[PDB]
């Protein structure tokens, strides 16, 4: 239920 | 009667796309080669596929006009709810209809019903696919429409988990009414209608093809063989 992959690449 | 304003958005949206697609298909190479010779021979080279483009749809949609502007919680949500959607627009790019295959390059990828399904798929969304790849073949979208049709699939109000919808729909109404404009300067009515009404036809299309595909992926990824095959962007986007 955490996105760190998509986070980075939404950064 | 195109704007500025909606000149400014086709021009962003026209260079984000040049900047997340290349026809080249160079980058093909790098991914886990495909098997064709049941197992699914093909799932580790559609797998890498797949993640390859959803890196580019998100690269895509951080350049929407309006989409940096909402929160990150809604464009996780925006962004894992319409992934699959982009990827089967995009695709149409590289869709033939001589032999209703996705054509990017050479044979070792150029892919066809039997590929999709050495993926672990069945006619139950390949036969929808495929009559969706040719339908929106069948429009001949110039690439305004192709690129303007993909944002506003992205930025859509109607995806469960939304907080801020009503900025969604206020992004969305932007490139919608872009869309029409640049519409009617090319194509006087009644045509002019009949194409827009068959590009959010598509959009409705895709709902239904999103649905059928997560049926799918469902049943695969629950097995942990078919899931060590995936990557770990795979897993996060098209999981929780
Ligand atoms: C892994 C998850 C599964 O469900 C298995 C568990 C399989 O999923 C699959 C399998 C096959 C397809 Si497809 C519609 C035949 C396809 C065709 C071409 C293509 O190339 C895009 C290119 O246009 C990007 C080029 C660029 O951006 O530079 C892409 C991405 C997809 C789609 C899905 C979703």
């Amino acid at each position: 239920k955490n996105h760190p992959m998509l986070m980075n690449l939404l950064k | 009667k195109l704007s500025e304003e909606q000149q400014h958005i086709i021009a962003i949206l026209l260079d984000a796309h040049h900047k997340t697609y290349d026809p080249t298909y160079a980058d093909f190479r790098d991914f886990r080669p495909p098997v064709r010779m049941s197992p699914l021979s093909m799932l580790p080279h559609l797998a890498d596929l797949v993640s390859y483009s959803i890196q580019k749809v998100i690269g895509f949609a951080k350049m929407i006009p309006g989409f940096r502007d909402l929160t990150s919680d809604d464009q996780i949500v925006l962004l894992k709810s319409s992934a699959i959607e982009v990827i089967m627009l995009r695709s149409n790019q590289s869709f033939t209809m001589d032999d209703m295959s996705w054509d990017c390059g050479s044979q070792d990828y150029k892919y066809d019903v039997t590929d999709v399904s050495k993926a672990g798929h069945t006619l139950e969304l390949i036969e929808p696919l495929i009559k969706f790849q040719v339908g929106l073949k069948k429009l001949n979208l110039h690439e305004e429409e192709h690129v303007l049709l993909m944002a506003i699939c992205i930025v859509s109000p109607d995806r469960p988990g939304v907080q801020d919808a009503k900025l969604v729909e206020a992004i969305q109404d932007r490139l919608s009414n872009t869309l029409q404009t640049y519409i009617r300067c090319r194509h006087p009515p009644p045509g002019s209608h009949q194409l827009y009404a068959k590009m959010i036809q598509k959009l409705a299309d895709l709902r239904s093809l999103n649905e059928e595909h997560s049926k799918q992926y469902r049943s695969l990824s629950f097995q942990p063989e078919n899931s060590m095959k995936l990557t770990p962007l795979v897993l996060e986007v098209f999981g929780n």
